[PDB]
């Protein structure tokens, strides 16, 4: 998580784009107009949107948490599947 | 072709439901499973995505626009948390 | 409200995108030739997203919020004058 | 010194529990409520923020690092969904 200003971020835009994708970092870009932005990788953006999608309904959030717990516990069903 | 798959109890019940009532769902799920086994958790069809928060370590692929295959790969063994959205 | 531009557009049109992200609540995806793309959003939208994920990330709390918002919607509620 | 507040049942139990176990927590909640009544939903202490997803229409302010006051304002009347994280 990185805090920089506009006039720095306008110059080395590509250097900040590679730094948020490989170090999994974030950049807040500050303006004098009190209109700040946050830059993240598209991978991290799609992950949070997909996570919010899966957790958006409480029955589904519960279903995922019970299932992940069952897999960690070994309360589970293992079968050969004709694919 | 045969893959050895570990299911959560609710994911297995939903897969069995799809086998009886929606064979087009099973075929797409099976396609995603073949792609995970050949390419790993993050490569291939279904827009594979890392998940966050309490789902960290798990991945999602799209079965259709609603249902996600939520899964993890543990030493090339595929474990299925979910293959159906629960509303 | 997603907007998709490439890297050379985003270099010198930086405030043109930063202002329309904050004013119109838009987001901006910046593509790349090596396809390590980035997404730009307002600080408010980022904080709103992180706060929502924080509240959903335990299922007992997601359920507690869903039940409480439901009870507020149907009026199964307690209304009191409280000392503040 | 008085605010007419509508609570969800779980938010009221947690508020009552704080009254007989953590008066330092009640006072910080009350400071958030007073700020909401004076400044509206999105201005004042506690880093107020809109919520998204199925929490759309509600707002959060920070009571402390763990607990959030989750609330909405309906024609200047404050409704509280939560004042305590439920792990």
């Amino acid at each position: 998580m990185i805090i920089k200003n506009y006039s720095y971020a306008r110059q080395n835009l590509k250097a900040l784009m590679t730094k948020v994708n490989d170090d999994s970092d974030m950049v807040t870009v500050t303006s004098t107009d009190d209109k700040n932005v946050v830059i993240m990788s598209e991978s991290d953006y799609n992950s949070m949107m997909e996570t919010l999608y899966l957790q958006q309904n409480p029955n589904n959030a519960e279903h995922l948490a019970q299932s992940i717990a069952d897999l960690e516990r070994g309360k589970t069903i293992t079968k050969d599947i004709d694919v | 072709a045969r893959l050895n798959i570990t299911f959560s109890p609710q994911a297995f019940e939903d897969y069995k439901y799809f086998q009886q009532n929606d064979k087009k769902m099973v075929k797409k799920i099976n396609e995603l499973l073949k792609s995970i086994d050949r390419n790993g958790a993050l490569e291939g069809i279904g827009k594979p995505e890392k998940l966050k928060s309490n789902l960290t370590g798990y991945y999602s692929r799209r079965i259709n626009h609603e249902h996600r295959l939520v899964y993890t790969v543990d030493d090339n063994h595929i474990k299925i948390a979910s293959c159906k959205y629960h509303y």
